[PDB]
RNA sequence: GGAAGGGCACCACCAGGAGUGGAGCCUGCGGCUUAAUUUGACCAACACGGGGAAACUUACCAGGUCCAGACAUAGUAGACUGAGAGCUCUUUCUAUGGGUGGUGGUGCAUGGCCGUUCUUAGUUGGUGGAGCGAUUUGUCUGGUUAAUUCCGUUAACGAACGAGACCUCAGCCUGCUAACUAGCUAUGCGGAGGUUCCCUUCGCGGCCAGCUUCUUAGAGGGACUACGGCCUUUUAGGCCGCGGAAGUUUGAGGCAAUAACAGGUCUGUGAUGCCCUUAGAUGUUCUGGGCCGCACGCGCGCUACACUGAUGUAUUCAACGAGCUUAUAGCCUUGGCCGACAGGCCCGGGUAAUCUUUGAAAUUUCAUCGUGAUGGGGAUAGAUCAUUGCAAUUGUUGGUCUUCAACGAGGAAUUCCUAGUAAGCGCGAGUCAUCAGCUCGCGUUGACUACGUCCCUGCCCUUUGUACACACCG
RNA sequence: AGGCUGAUAACCUA
């Protein structure tokens, strides 16, 4: 009857991601549902080094690009059709809601 | 006419803004050259921070 | 541009069924994405079209973009023979 | 599937090539950016234009174009995609239609002189903190020069600047070659977020009035 | 060096031009009454304030000071 | 300015460390040579154009194709060859104007971007004062600061930029939030050892053992020179010290003014003016060669000249990061098997804190070698095997045996650097089918010397001289 | 021939 529901937010933005962590959690504890979460994961930081000349003239001089992925893990214990309500709820801009079963 | 492989090398691989084939940047797929991208940087989402 | 009669008739009835097309600026690519014609000859015969103002053309991103106009309706009709309450998918 | 690295940076992607063709398609009717929305079932592009009747077209006829070619462009399934037009609520205070404002008038004939200090007078007016207009290139003779137009507040260095300044870049392509029109506008703190950023100058320190009571 | 600028200065004369009965001796209490009774962006900001507030009211303990009117 | 006074910088010196310059080799530049050896650039060019070119790249050279010449007007099986590519056979367009393309020229026609002046602290309105005026005062005698940083003086008063603030990373939190994609403690069961309990050690299990110290990452706290002594003018501030994770703006970065350069880039761009060419093409594509060619000069580097070592064992500790279309399978690869190696085959995992990742070297340890160009050094060269690719010859690279050059610490000269720094040591990433002696990051081992000065090379400010203003390269 | 100088002379080294 209750199975262990996995879901899994990425984001950009840090305040937004946790904007929307904090509504799911605090949206399952009105319904009394168990909450594990939210689970950090380390921030992926995609590096991009590159010349800043368009041409090759000039002190060599690199300007280090990078765009951090932030994700969270969230699991609530209920079904599926109360997980979807609760996730029904609109999403901030740029915030990534993947909802899958986890296998256990 | 362009009979000759182009599965791997150089000219397989061009710029998806400008179609220049020189220094084009493959890390994460972005396909770009490094003077497009650094053009581009600030929209496609990334930023200086040090 | 020798477009073959048969592959001529494709473009114009995409370009009539859909008011709007694109293609990539690959004259290798063996087939267009949305039309069994080689890519070269949607790029080649819409040149034609631009030049004569049936369409409206704009590139970026090594991309063409194409939008039927008011006279490129009227052209294709006749040469489509179709009634004359048929209209570009883009028109309802 | 798609690891999270590739799919965020083809997501920058797609956001940075959309901007690219509407910056062309809508180049004469004022557009100023976009927003992408992607929502389960539909995803939702906003665009931001000053003269949203003529994106819109007659009876929408345009709109409908761009949403069937953008779909098309980019393996959308039909009927899943939408295009809104939207109007910028202060177009004094954004330096992307100004540019673009100037770049017209330059094209249009009118003098150099005259034609930056309207602009840099009207984003005044439209209550900006500061205003900055250079044009380069070959304004009257062969040789190139720099007339700067300055009025107002301005900063330069720190990160207050990628929240305070609005900066953009256009090229005019005139007969005798290309002017180079960059227009810099420093934003008024604004606590409710919308003419400017919420979150005042780090140096800026306000000193509560006390009461008597 | 370790000189204060005019932010640091100019806003701590004000806070004990105004709220002279407030301030106290002590850095601690200062940086908490510095919250309450004024918006100061950055937390190292409001610790140099406070640490220079606090200098300043060991100033006019012994003396009167230049820059500070105290009706 | 080979004038004076003050201040400052390891792209300056001092005290030092590592060096470079000498050798071999790698790579860039010049020259020479060449059908071509494409070309830009000469502190601020020369492992730079992310330029590690077998084809492509490609701009050069020797040849063959193709039109991918819109739009508008007027007119009417053989021979050859690198290859049957094209041209015949067989089977079933041409002018004119106007365009298009061009890594063609011009960066001394331009946009944009970047470098540099310039890492220093500098720059500029308003009103008022002074001067016929250029101009000046404000923007300063003095003290102080990394700072035009501040305290003060005061014909100036009040402001705008830069500096600072700020943003990112790192350093403290046994406190908060909470984790089966991170762990610990305890417990249960099992294996092994020692004496059935017990002790030591290892494995496994528990979404109802518990918990968050270790790991992760959100929110906050924390330093302010706060406190003590002394020196400074009542100042600004400085020196030393307790405590403290931290007392150099705590460390390192990002951002970064005015005015400039005929600095670089037209070879990043469907950025671009004009000029040139446009079908016996400077367009495009195909084949082959070249960009690497070697009497010589130069720059960045790699490897060394050994015993503080090489070699062979034993032993053992990181961080940043990256990874697939699933087609039998194109990415990172565990495990099993075959092979001396290289490599191959099979079953799989991982679109990822889940799998690769149980994840390095220097070093540590024992033995051998023994001052001999020696078991230092590994250039040059022969034979042969395998891998990537459509293609490896002018060796792509990787293995096996053999061959075993200079070099014994480097002349004049010259570079970088003040602490987890120098240096040593390896790793990831970019380029990438294959190829790293390069670049961008990462950790590991971990110092000497200084805590100054203006002697050299430069920079900032005042006074002063000037016949300079293209500004002493006058 | 190299070094020194932005470059030449002068000077220094081989
Ligand atoms: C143009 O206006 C938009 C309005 O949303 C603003 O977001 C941009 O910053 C500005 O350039
Ligand atoms: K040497
Ligand atoms: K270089
Ligand atoms: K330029
Ligand atoms: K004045
Ligand atoms: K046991
Ligand atoms: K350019
Ligand atoms: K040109
Ligand atoms: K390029
Ligand atoms: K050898
Ligand atoms: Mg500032
Ligand atoms: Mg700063
Ligand atoms: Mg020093
Ligand atoms: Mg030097
Ligand atoms: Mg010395
Ligand atoms: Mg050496
Ligand atoms: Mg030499
Ligand atoms: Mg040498
Ligand atoms: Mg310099
Ligand atoms: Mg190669
Ligand atoms: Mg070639
Ligand atoms: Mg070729
Ligand atoms: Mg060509
Ligand atoms: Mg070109
Ligand atoms: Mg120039
Ligand atoms: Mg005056
Ligand atoms: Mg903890
Ligand atoms: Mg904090
Ligand atoms: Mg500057
Ligand atoms: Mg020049
Ligand atoms: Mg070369
Ligand atoms: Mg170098
Ligand atoms: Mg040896
Ligand atoms: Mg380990
Ligand atoms: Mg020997
Ligand atoms: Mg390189
Ligand atoms: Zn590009």
């Amino acid at each position: 009857m209750i199975h262990k529901i996995r879901i899994t937010l990425s984001s950009k933005n840090v305040k937004n991601l946790e904007k929307v962590c904090a509504d799911l959690v605090r949206g399952a504890k009105d319904k009394r549902l168990r909450v594990k979460g939210p689970v950090r994961m380390p921030t992926k930081v995609l590096n991009i080094t590159t010349r800043k000349s368009p041409c090759g003239e000039g002190t060599n001089t690199w300007d280090r690009f990078e765009l951090r992925v932030h994700k969270r893990v969230i699991d609530l214990f209920s079904s599926p059709d109360v997980v979807k309500q609760i996730t029904s709820i609109t999403i901030e801009p740029g915030v990534e809601v993947e909802v899958t079963i986890a296998e256990s | 006419w362009n009979a000759h492989p182009k599965n791997y090398g150089p000219g397989s691989r061009t710029c998806r803004v400008c179609g220049n084939p020189h220094a084009i940047i493959r890390k994460y797929g972005l396909m770009c050259c490094r003077q497009c991208f650094r053009s581009n940087a600030k929209e496609i989402g990334f930023i200086k921070y040090r | 541009m020798i477009i073959p009669e048969k592959n001529r008739r494709e473009i114009s009835k995409y370009l009539f069924q859909e008011g709007v097309c694109f293609a990539k600026k690959d004259y290798n690519l063996a087939k267009h994405p949305n039309i069994d014609v080689p890519n070269l000859q949607v790029i080649k015969l819409m040149q034609s079209f631009k030049s004569k103002e049936y369409v409206r053309e704009t590139f970026a991103w090594m991309h063409y973009y194409w939008y039927l106009t008011n006279d490129g309706i009227e052209f294709l009709r006749t040469y489509l023979n179709l009634p004359s309450e048929i209209v570009p998918a883009t028109l309802k | 599937q798609m690891s999270k690295k590739r799919k965020f940076v083809a997501d920058g992607v797609f956001f940075a090539e959309l901007n690219e063709v509407l910056t062309r398609e809508l180049a004469e009717d004022g557009y100023s950016g976009v927003e992408v929305r992607v929502t389960p079932m539909r995803t939702e592009i906003i665009i931001r234009a000053t003269r949203t009747q003529n994106v819109l077209g007659d009876k929408g006829r345009r709109i409908r174009e761009l949403t069937s070619v953008v779909q098309k462009r980019f393996n959308f399934d039909e009927n899943t995609v939408e295009l809104y037009a939207e109007k910028v609520n202060n177009r004094g205070l954004c330096a992307i239609a100004q540019a673009e404002s100037l770049r017209y008038k330059l094209l249009g004939g009118l003098a150099v002189r005259r034609a930056c200090y309207g602009v840099l007078r009207f984003i005044m007016e439209s209550g900006a903190k500061g205003c900055e207009v250079i044009v380069s290139g070959k304004l009257r003779a062969q040789r190139a020069k720099s007339m700067k137009f300055k009025d107002g507040y301005m900063i330069s260095s720190g990160q207050p600047v990628k929240e305070y300044i609005d900066s953009a870049v256009r090229h005019v392509l005139l007969r005798q070659g290309v002017l180079g029109i960059k227009v810099k506008i420093m934003l008024d703190w604004d606590p409710k977020g919308k003419q400017g950023p919420t979150t005042p100058l780090p140096d800026l320190v306000t000193i509560h009035p006390p009461k008597e009571e | 060096g370790r000189v204060r600028t005019k932010t640091v200065k100019k806003s701590s004369r004000q806070v004990i031009e105004r709220y002279y009965s407030k301030m106290t001796l002590d850095f601690h209490t200062n940086k908490k009454i510095l919250e309450e009774v004024a918006i100061i962006p950055s937390k190292r900001l409001r610790n140099k304030i406070a640490g220079f507030s606090t200098h300043l009211m060991k100033r006019i303990q012994k003396g009167p000071v230049r820059g500070i009117s105290l009706k």
